């Protein structure tokens, strides 16, 4: 699984997100990443989102319109959002990965409780950060 | 704010004992790579809709990250691939699920966003769509890669 | 306090291009549904057995597009969909894109209780439920005359 | 598209969906119905819903799970959720059509936006009421 956010230079905000599944997939098995809310969303009143984890959980806790709706109706940060999503409920419910999120404000968060997410960010014009592993 | 970008290659399938510097290298250059193209179209004025859509078929075409070229095998030793695009302005999304003859699924994706009033298209009946509009048809052949199909037969 | 609600669709309903003999039949046919679903919750049956039935009832009933009666696509042929949750588990299943399987929603079912996916589509999903004794029909089955004429109309 | 949402005697809340599409749908179209959080919602500590409309938008909205979180993240009343999504919401975004709920307290809604809704409701023991027009 692939994806990426962005806020642009006039306040928008978009999201994406691409894959090929699992190894030994079962054949017509859908998880996260086409569905709108669980592996990809975008708001400009709030968040941006695109996950990679464990699909039937990301689905169930339809976790990229979580993190927007704790945001714009619990009125969390993006910070606590991407906590309470990534780091608690997720593997409440059996599930593991992560997500990148971009909010309105231009902060910025790349939450996983796995070993490893492969994933890169940076403002425009600045030197970007890589990571695989911490 | 400023304009910014993050991207991914996918949480979960990495063990610092399990791997290699050379292989870490190679993922380090590549997430480098994509993320500065991002950027430099985010400081140009591009619109964040056309970054990631870009970023994501950088991503897909890079045979390291699992989408796109590089994807891994069902069990039945076939591709089946699937991508979404949401735009925060208008709150249009467009999606195809399981599709094996195109290219860059992030494309059609867009297209069924674009070119559309649809959200969501699936199987070949996404396929179809996309060719009617000039998408090419491509050989599920294309994705195939040593390292993935040995993934799948080490999974065996 | 245990309670039941049904629907069978909204927005495809003009008073003035209705009869009052076709109210009826839905006023008859979502009284009988919703009674039998009452009936169950008194008994002490769950709440998923209950919505699972109800819809089952719904997709059997042909002036419902579900099931039997469903509507017919540009191609003329049917393509079904259908999706089930449980509110203590947070478990759910879905299906989309199939043809050969009478009860959308008992293959939605399917999915959630015999294996550990949440959605499948099309073929895929299809061969899953056959496998695990579902029965395949022919999607001429759920054909009628009246959404036929319906599509003929669209057709205009 | 049909659909059913249910209060059991244990208090488990549970939601199903099912459709045919549109007439002359475009192949491989999907709508709302079979997607979780858009057209079919349960979670027992909120709430179990089913939607019925032009399908896009309940997607775009993700209006199932969006009930259940201006509920318990916004603290509105079931009624307040679904006057806020059926009947603002949704037709901001060009949507037509209404869902049925029923909270964690026993209270049921059947909100929609359009001329008719084929639906019935009823308290276990009691006699049930249906209906089409508004
Ligand atoms: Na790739
Ligand atoms: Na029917």
């Amino acid at each position: 699984t692939v994806g990426a956010v962005a806020l642009d230079l006039d306040g928008n905000l978009a999201a994406a997100t691409s894959t090929g599944g699992m190894t030994n997939k079962l054949p017509g098995r859908v998880g996260d990443s086409p569905l709108v809310g669980a592996g990809c969303y975008a708001n400009n009143a709030s968040v941006a989102v695109s996950c990679t984890g464990t699909g039937e959980v990301f689905i169930r806790a339809l976790a990229a319109y979580d993190i927007a709706a704790l945001m714009d109706y619990g009125g969390l940060s993006l910070a606590e959002a991407c906590e309470r999503v990534v780091m608690e409920k997720l593997p409440a419910l059996g599930g593991s990965g992560g997500l990148i999120a971009i909010d309105h404000e231009g902060n910025v968060a790349l939450p996983f409780n796995t070993e490893g997410m492969y994933r890169a960010w940076g403002y425009a014009g600045d030197t970007p950060t890589t990571g695989i592993y911490r | 704010g400023k304009a910014v970008i993050a991207i991914h290659g996918g949480a979960g399938a990495i063990s610092r004992a399990q791997m290699s510097l050379q292989q870490e290298l190679r993922y380090i250059e590549a997430l480098s790579a994509i993320v500065e193209t991002g950027q430099k179209m985010l400081e140009a004025g591009e619109s964040a809709l056309d970054v990631v859509t870009e970023a994501v078929r950088l991503l897909e075409e890079c045979p390291l990250f699992n989408a796109g070229i590089g994807a891994v095998f069902t069990r039945d030793e076939t591709h089946e691939l699937d991508a979404c695009v949401m735009d925060g302005n208008t709150l249009k999304a467009g999606a195809v699920a399981g599709v094996s003859h195109l290219r860059n699924p992030v494309l059609a994706a867009r297209l069924v966003m674009e070119q559309s009033p649809h959200v969501m298209m699936i199987g070949e009946g996404a396929e179809n769509f996309a060719f009617a509009r000039g998408m090419e048809r491509v050989s599920p052949e294309i994705f195939s890669t040593s390292l993935r199909y040995e993934q799948l037969l080490a999974a065996r």
